[PDB]
RNA sequence: AGAGUGUAGCUUAACACAAAGCACCCAACUUACACUUAGGAGAUUCAAUUGACGCUCUGA
RNA sequence: ACCUCGGAGCAGAACCCAACCUCCGAGCAGUACAUGCUAAGACUUCACCAGUCAAAGCGAACACUCAAUUGAUCCAAUAACUUGACCAACGGAACAAGUUACCCUAGGGAUAACAGCGCAAUCCUAUUCUAGAGUCCAUAUCAACAAUAGGGUUUACGACCUCGAUGUUGGAUCAGGACAUCCCGAUGGUGCAGCCGCUAUUAAAGGUUCGUUUGUUCAACGAUUAAAGUCCUACGUGAUCUGAGUUCAGACCGGAGUAAUCCAGGUCGGUUUCUAUCUACUUUCAAAUUCCUCCCUGUACGAAAGGACAAGAGAAAUAAGG
RNA sequence: CCGAGCCUGGUGAUAGCUGGUUGUCCAAGAUAGAAUCUUAGUUCAACUUUAAAUUUGCCCACAGAACCCUCUAAAUCCCCUUGUAAAUUUAACUGUUAGUCCAAAGAGGAACAGCUCUUUGGACACUAGGAAAAAACCUUGUAGAGAGAGUAAAAAAUUUAACACCCAUAGUAGGCCUAAAAGCAGCCACCAAUUAAGAAAGCGUUCAAGCUCAACACCCACUAAAAAAUCCCAAACAUAUA
RNA sequence: ACCCCUAUACCUUCUGCAUAAUGAAUUAACUAGAAAUAACUUUGCAAGGAGAGCCAAAGCUAAGACCCCCGAAACCAGACGA
C-alpha cells in the first residue's frame, strides 16, 4: 500500500523513515537507553551528509548571484563615469 | 541511425494551465532539484550512462539535490526519462548549525529541521 | 510469434509518460539565468582538482620501519 | 537542419526571374566598387573589420 | 499483413489512439 | 555551414544562367 | 579517403607553420596571416587565433575564369566566400634595457 | 481660374574642406557590340521660411 | 576477367567507413633549367614504410601545369654525380609447370530433416472485379488486365553456351495421416426430356488392377475396372530386403590434351557388417464393402433412337473372423 | 598393411592443424584497421592489464565549419560555464578481433520481402525477474546472512449483409441511315396534352409486341471468406466496489 | 525415504550460440611452462661499482620474478629379407 503512504506524506516503505525503524529496538532492563543502532548510525551520517550539501549549494547560488549584481553595478557606474570631460 | 536526440525548447516552456496542475509560479522559481533515478541505465546509450554516473544517480531510488542552473537542467534534459524531478521545499529555514544532525528529507519533498520521532 | 499489449502494460506506460511530464515542467523553470551562472562555482571547482592532484602526486613507497624487521625473532619465542 | 538569415541575405534584392532583362557589369572595375561599397557596410555575419578593426563664394569660383 | 514492430513501438501505438469525446448524456435521448 | 543562417551567402550561379 | 579537412575551428590557438585546413578545391580561401600551400592547403602565418568570416570576392584581373564570371553578374550582385583569419596574438617584440651608457 | 509643387536624365548627394556620384556623346581597337584608352558638354526658376516663373490634373 | 593508383554512385552536414558489384580512367606528357641550398612549425590514406605543405634565412630573379601518370631492400654499373624491374601477384621469394579415377596425411564442412525464418519477382489454387466467349444471355459452363488470401520456386550481378543437385531416387514389406474426393453415400444448379454428362456443397467408413515399352524430356502402349485420386510422413520405411545414380580401383569407344591424364560424354565388370542395452510395440474387435444379373420393365420419360429411380430377389469378388 | 618392402639410426623429424594443459581466493578486463604466397596464421596499430610521472579529462554555450549538382534528414565536429574525476605521458608485457541478434539509416545493373555488406546505438559471450519453453526483446546490474518490506517489467482484442407499396394515357412508329429499327443498331433536336410520365434509365423482341424505373395520387418507413498431413490443446469464467 | 515446489550433465571446438559436435565404463597409479635482453622490487657500495676482462653524464654489483604435452603422411643413411 506504498501509493497510500505516499499521499499521506509517509515513505512508500514501512521500512523507511519513521518510528517503526528510526526508534531503539530495544532498552536495558533497569532503564538504560541501548548504544545506537549502526544501520541508524549510517542514516544519521547519510542525512547530515544532505543537509550539508543544501546548504552549500544554496549558498554558492545566492554568493553568484550577488557577485553578478556587484559586476553590473560596476559596469554602470564606469559608463556613468565615463561621460566626464 | 540511431544519435543523440535535441529537444525544441518549446517543451520546455510552462503553459498557465501547467502552473495549475503542479503547485509552482513562474516568479520566484525553485532553487533545488531533488532528482532519483527511476529506471535503469541498461539498455541506454553510453552518453545517457555517462550522465547518470556524472549527477551522482548511479543507485536507484535515491534522492539526490542539485542546483536548478541552466546547465545543470542541460544535464537533466538529456537522461530526463530515466528519472524523477521534484522541487527541493523547505517549510522552515535551509538547516542551521545546531540542527543540521537532526534533519529529514519527506517523500512530499520538503526537507525538516526537526526530526523526534514522537507523534503530534 | 505475435506479441499483444494488455491494460496493464498501457497503464504502466502512461504512468511513466505522466511522471516525464512533471519533469518537462520543473526544467521549465531555471533560477539562474546563462550569464548570472557563470563563474560561481570555479573557486570550489578548482579546490576539488587541486585536491585531486595533491592524492596523484603524494604516491610513493611506505616507511620501513626495524621495529618490524626485529619483531619477527620472536617467532622462536619459548618459555624457560 | 536549417535556421533562417538574421537579416536581409545578399543578391536578395536583385534576384527576378528575368536576367537577361537586367543590366550587368560588362567591366572588372564597376563590380570591384560596388564591392568596396558591400564591404564597408555592416553586416549580420562575422566580418574582418569585428576582429582588425556661401552662394557669394560659389559664384565668385564660378566666374574664376 | 504489416511488418512486425518492436513491442516498445507497439506499445507506443496503443497508447497514442484517437479517443472519441463521450457526453454525459446521448444526443438523441435528449429533446 | 547548412545549419547556420549564412547558409548559400556564396551561391552565384544562379545569377548567371549559362545556357 | 584522403582525410582532407578543417583541422583548426574557429577560436583554436596555432602556430606559425600550422596547417588551417586542406581543401582539395577553394572551399576556404586565404584570408589574413593565412598562407597557402601548392596543393590548396591553408596555413597560419603568424601565431594566433582562428577565425572564419565572409568576405566580398574579387579576384584578380589576370584571372581570366573569374572575371569572366564577374562580369556576367547583374549590376546589384556581389560574390561572397569563407576566409580563414589568423589573428595576431603576441606583438612583433619589445624594447627592453640592455646598457646603461 | 483652383490644387500639387521645383537640382544637367536619376539620386530624402551636398555637416562641411564641396554644387557630388552614376548616366550621355565624340575619337582609337572592334565587321560590329562590349572592355580599355584618350577628350567633351553639363545644372539649386528668380527676389526677399515666404511671394511670383516652369511643370501635371480639374472648368469652356 | 581481375590483383597497383586516381574519380563517381557513396555516409545527404568534421574525418573515417558500402565487401561483392556497375562504370570510368593512369602506367604520361608539356614548360623551366636557382626543377639551387638550408630551415621554424605542421598534415598524413586509420600501424610501419612511404607520402604532403611551409614561415624565416643564404644565394638568385625583378620551392611549375596536370586526379592518378608509380616500385622498398639487396644487388649490378660508375672516378664521383647518378642510373637500373609491364619485381603489373604492383610491401616486391634471385631463378620452379601440369596430372592423380593408384593416391596418402592433418583438419574443416556438409554429414542427415534446417542453414535463405514475419513477402519483392514468378507459378498454382480459391475469391473479388464484370471486359469478353457461350445463338440473345457475366455468373449452365469458361474467362482477359488486374486485386486479395493461402501454398510452392527464384534472386546481388561475366545482362557468356552449359549442368548442376546426389543416404539422390525406384521397387519389395508394412503402412500412419491430410482432403484440396478417383470410386462408392447424400444434396443444389444446369444450355438437367431419360441414359450419360458438366459444375458446386457435404462425406476420409471402405476401396483404388495386372502386364509391356517401336516412337514420345517426368512420356506411353495392351487388357481391365466402380475407380485405377492428389499429397505429407527424414527415397515414410536399407540395425526388414533389393535396381540404378552419386562413383570411383580394370577395360574400351568418341572428344580433349605434347604427354601423364581428363570428359561436365557412352559401354562392359565390380565386398558394408551388426549377437538388441533402453524407449515403443507384440489377438482395440463385435458392427464389411462393392460389382453384376433378374423383377419393377422394357416402366416412367421421349417423336423415335434409346432408356431410369425407389423397393425386392439371386449370384459373385474382395476384406475381416473361423 | 607396395604409386615404391622391412628394421635401426638421424629422431624428442616437422605439423600456422586436432586433442590435452593438474591447489584456493580476490581484482581489472570485449569487436577501429593496415600489410601479408594473405584471410585456419603472423607483425604493427586499436582495445585491454600493471607500475610510475604530471595536469587536465569527460559533460559541454554563444560564436564557427561550400560551393557545384537544385536541392537533403536524424545528426557530427569545435566548445566556456557547469556537473563531475578522470585524463595524458612514461616504463613493461602478454592476449582479442570474417563476432551474433535487435532498432535505425543505407550500399550491392533504379530487386519495398530474402541474401550479402557499411554505419550509428543496444543487448549477448557477466546477474536476476518477465514474455510458454526462449543468447541477442522488456525490467534490472557490484555480489553475504534473514522464516521482513516497497516496487519494476509483467494476463490481446474481436462476431458482420431484410426491405419499399401503388401505378403508368397520349401528340407519334420524333425526324435521317436502314428490308424495319417503331424509347432501347447508330446521328441530331430533346419540345409537348392532361393534373401527372424521360422523344425513355434498365431488361426483352429480326423489327414489333411486352415487363420494370423515374412521373400523379395514397401516406407508408427504410435503414461481409477459408483449407494438410501422429492427437484438440491449460482448466475455466460475461454480474461485490483498482 | 518418496509424494510437494525449483532445477535443459561435465569438458572442449566452431567468427557468436548451446541444447550441435568432440572426449570420458569406473578405480588406482603415472601424465604436460624449460631461458634471455630490457624493465620492476629489495639489499650493498656510490662518481664510481665489480674477487683482472665489463659498464658508468647515478651508476654498478647481487638476488627475486616471464616463455608446455601428445600425434602424421614423409625424407635420407646403413643393415635385413625371393
Ligand atoms: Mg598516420
Ligand atoms: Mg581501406
Ligand atoms: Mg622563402
Ligand atoms: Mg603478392
Ligand atoms: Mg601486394
Ligand atoms: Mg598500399
Ligand atoms: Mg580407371
Ligand atoms: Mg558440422
Ligand atoms: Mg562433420
Ligand atoms: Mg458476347
Ligand atoms: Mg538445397
Ligand atoms: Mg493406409
Ligand atoms: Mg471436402
Ligand atoms: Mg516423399
Ligand atoms: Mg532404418
Ligand atoms: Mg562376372
Ligand atoms: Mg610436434
Ligand atoms: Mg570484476
Ligand atoms: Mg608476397
Ligand atoms: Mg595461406
Ligand atoms: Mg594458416
Ligand atoms: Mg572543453
Ligand atoms: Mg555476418
Ligand atoms: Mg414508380
Ligand atoms: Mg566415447
Ligand atoms: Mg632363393
Ligand atoms: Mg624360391
Amino acid at each position: 500500500g506504498g501509493q497510500w503512504r505516499l499521499q499521506q506524506g509517509l515513505a512508500a516503505n514501512p521500512s523507511g523513515y519513521g518510528p517503526l525503524t528510526e526508534l531503539p529496538d530495544w532498552s536495558y532492563a533497569d532503564g538504560r537507553p541501548a548504544p545506537p543502532m549502526k544501520g541508524q548510525l549510517r542514516r544519521k551520517a547519510e542525512r547530515e551528509t544532505f543537509a550539508r550539501r543544501v546548504v552549500l549549494l544554496s549558498q554558492e547560488m545566492d554568493a553568484g548571484l550577488q557577485a553578478w549584481q556587484l559586476r553590473q553595478q560596476k559596469l554602470q557606474e564606469e559608463q556613468r563615469k565615463q561621460e566626464n570631460a | 541511425k540511431f544519435t543523440r536526440s535535441r529537444i525544441p525548447e518549446k517543451v520546455f516552456q510552462a503553459s498557465p494551465e501547467d502552473h495549475e496542475k503542479y503547485g509552482g509560479d513562474p516568479q520566484n522559481p525553485h532553487k533545488l532539484h531533488i532528482v532519483t533515478r527511476i529506471k535503469s541505465t541498461r539498455r541506454r546509450p553510453y552518453w545517457e550512462k555517462d550522465i547518470i554516473k556524472m549527477l551522482g544517480l548511479e543507485k536507484a531510488h535515491t534522492p539526490q539535490v542539485h542546483k536548478n542552473i541552466p546547465s545543470v537542467n542541460a544535464k537533466l534534459k538529456v537522461v530526463k526519462h530515466l528519472i524523477r524531478i521534484k522541487p527541493l521545499k523547505l517549510p522552515q529555514g535551509l538547516p542551521a548549525e545546531e540542527n543540521m544532525s537532526n534533519t529529514c528529507l519527506k517523500s512530499t519533498g520538503e526537507l525538516v529541521v526537526q526530526w523526534h520521532l514522537k507523534p503530534v | 510469434r505475435p506479441r499483444f499489449v494488455s491494460l496493464r502494460a498501457k497503464q504502466n506506460m502512461i504512468r511513466r509518460l505522466e511522471i516525464e511530464a512533471e519533469n518537462h515542467y520543473w526544467l521549465s523553470m531555471p533560477y539562474m539565468t546563462r550569464e548570472q551562472e557563470r563563474g560561481h562555482a570555479a573557486v570550489r571547482r578548482r579546490e576539488a582538482f587541486e585536491a585531486i592532484k595533491a592524492a596523484a602526486t603524494s604516491k610513493f613507497p611506505p616507511h620501513r620501519f626495524i621495529a618490524d624487521q626485529l619483531d619477527h625473532l620472536n617467532v622462536t619465542k619459548k618459555w624457560s | 537542419r536549417r535556421t533562417p538569415p538574421l537579416g536581409p541575405m545578399p543578391n536578395s534584392d536583385i534576384d527576378l526571374s528575368n536576367l537577361e532583362r537586367l543590366e550587368k557589369y560588362r567591366s572588372f572595375d564597376r563590380y570591384r566598387r560596388r564591392a568596396e561599397q558591400e564591404a564597408q557596410a555592416p553586416h549580420w555575419w562575422r566580418t574582418y573589420r569585428e576582429y582588425f578593426g556661401r552662394t557669394q563664394q560659389l559664384l565668385e569660383r564660378k566666374q574664376a | 499483413h504489416r511488418r512486425v514492430m518492436h513491442f516498445q513501438r507497439q506499445k507506443l501505438m496503443a497508447v497514442t489512439e484517437y479517443i472519441p469525446p463521450k457526453p454525459a448524456i446521448h444526443p438523441s435521448c435528449l429533446p | 555551414y547548412k545549419t547556420k543562417p549564412t547558409h548559400g551567402i556564396g551561391k552565384y550561379k544562379h545569377l548567371i544562367k549559362a545556357e | 579517403g584522403r582525410r582532407q579537412g578543417i583541422k583548426k575551428m574557429e577560436g583554436h590557438y596555432v602556430h606559425a607553420g600550422n596547417i588551417i585546413a586542406t581543401q582539395r578545391h577553394f572551399r576556404w580561401h586565404p584570408g589574413a596571416h593565412v598562407g597557402v600551400g601548392k596543393n590548396k592547403c591553408l596555413y597560419a602565418l603568424e601565431e594566433g587565433i582562428v577565425r572564419y568570416t565572409k568576405e566580398v570576392y574579387v579576384p584578380h584581373p589576370r584571372n581570366t575564369e573569374a572575371v569572366d564570371l564577374i562580369t556576367r553578374l547583374p549590376k546589384g550582385a556581389v560574390l561572397y566566400k569563407t576566409f580563414v583569419h589568423v589573428v595576431p596574438a603576441k606583438p612583433e617584440g619589445t624594447f627592453k634595457l640592455v646598457a646603461m651608457l
